[PDB]
């Protein structure tokens, strides 16, 4: 019927660690660990729950000596690079001037470690531009989410470039009206 | 950067069956991708799942404290967050907007392609038929399959493989949770 | 309400 996860992970040697919650697949919050904030995904979730960020920055700290346990005891096995699959998608049918949403899903990839761009006609964009943090899969790969605001024309194409150490050359997925 | 990486995963589940009748709770360690130790609240002990977490179910298991506090979690955890979040989770519901629209199979070719895309709803679970002139399409249907968009909405695209003929009027049947009646969108050639 | 955090474990040495 339904199933919460608390979901961790610690990674060497960037040094980088997350803490979340997922319900039936969707985040509810995760922690910044830099701002010591939990970050609800959706802004009402926090007009009716609340969360303690220092929990999540005990249990990664814990999580990041476990981490070089486990290391050891591997023998220094490192992780292989599994190379994401991208998908490009607006979140509504699209209409010429009707502002939309570009979705770029990035899935069943490890190490959680990933640079996305969007190109307008071949040029990076920042303004609007949102992203998830990593979100965990059942086969414990990760998968992610970034976001682009546009106004649908037919003088603009698109890309969402995606870099990853598992793939040979960046990942262009293309989308034009 | 071609320096080796190393990662350490805990995923820490709850799993409800029939509201908070029935919980089963895991406490899950993965190395990479390799899940090396596990609680599962249907044994009420850490067991290896593979060699390399041996070490944490000896030592884990005798702490009696520790096996305690994980044997009460299915309450103290998954039953508490449960609660927590039930307002703007398990009673989440957002209706699936619907828009039906003809597409091409191929450029430069005529119509012959109905979209129904079914968008912005909330849960996942739907069902999307295809109607002409009142009689069930069942053949030439094709998917995206149910699309996650990461924001707590789903969408679909449900799409009718078909030579549009005047007169015949075609209708997406739409069934979700949110719904108490089905949803129905017509379109005519 | 809050969430409540399930703690993490240290590993055998
Ligand atoms: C690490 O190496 C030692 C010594 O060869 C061996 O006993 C142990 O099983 C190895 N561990 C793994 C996970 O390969
Ligand atoms: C991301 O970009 C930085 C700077 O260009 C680089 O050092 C890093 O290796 C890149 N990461 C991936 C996964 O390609």
């Amino acid at each position: 019927e339904h199933v919460i996860i608390q979901a961790e992970f610690y990674l060497n040697p960037d040094q980088s660690g997350e803490f979340m919650f997922d319900f039936d697949g969707d985040e509810i919050f995760h922690v910044d660990m830099a701002k010591k904030e939990t970050v609800w995904r959706l802004e009402e979730f926090g007009r009716f729950a609340s969360f303690e960020a220092q929990g999540a920055l005990a249990n990664i700290a814990v999580d990041k000596a476990n981490l070089e346990i486990m290391t050891k005891r591997s023998n220094y096995t490192p992780i292989t690079n599994v190379p994401p699959e991208v998908t490009v998608l607006t979140n509504s049918p699209v209409e010429l001037r009707e502002p939309n949403v570009l979705i770029c899903f990035i899935d069943k990839f490890t190490p959680p470690v990933v640079n996305v761009t969007w190109l307008r006609n071949g040029k990076p964009v920042t303004t609007g531009v949102s992203e998830t943090v990593f979100l965990p899969r059942e086969d414990h790969l990760f998968r992610k989410f970034h976001y682009l605001p546009f106004l649908p024309s037919t003088e603009d194409v698109y890309d969402c470039r995606v870099e990853h150490w598992g793939l040979d050359e960046p990942l262009l997925k293309h989308w034009e009206f | 950067d071609t320096r080796p990486r190393f990662l350490e995963q805990v995923k820490h589940e709850c799993h409800f069956f029939n509201g908070t009748e029935r919980v089963r709770f895991l406490d899950r360690y993965f190395y990479h991708q390799e899940e090396y130790v596990r609680f599962d609240s249907d044994v009420g002990e850490y067991r290896a799942v593979t060699e390399l977490g041996r070490p944490d179910a000896e030592y884990w298991n005798s702490q009696k404290d520790l096996l305690e506090q994980k044997r009460a979690a299915v309450d103290t955890y998954c039953r508490h967050n449960y609660g927590v979040g039930e307002s703007f989770t398990v009673q989440r519901r957002v209706y699936p907007e619907v828009t039906v629209y003809p597409a091409k199979t191929q450029p430069l070719q005529h119509h012959n392609l109905l979209v129904c895309s079914v968008n912005g709803f909330y849960p996942g679970s739907i069902e999307v038929r295809w109607f002409r002139n009142g009689q069930e399409e069942k053949t030439g249907v094709v998917s995206t399959g149910l699309i996650q968009n990461g924001d707590w909405t789903f969408q679909t695209l449900v799409m009718l493989e078909t030579v549009p003929r005047s007169g015949e009027v075609y209708t997406c049947q739409v069934e979700h949770p949110s719904l108490t009646s089905p949803l129905t969108v017509e379109w005519r050639a | 309400g809050g969430y409540r955090a399930r703690p993490a474990k240290a590993a055998a040495t």
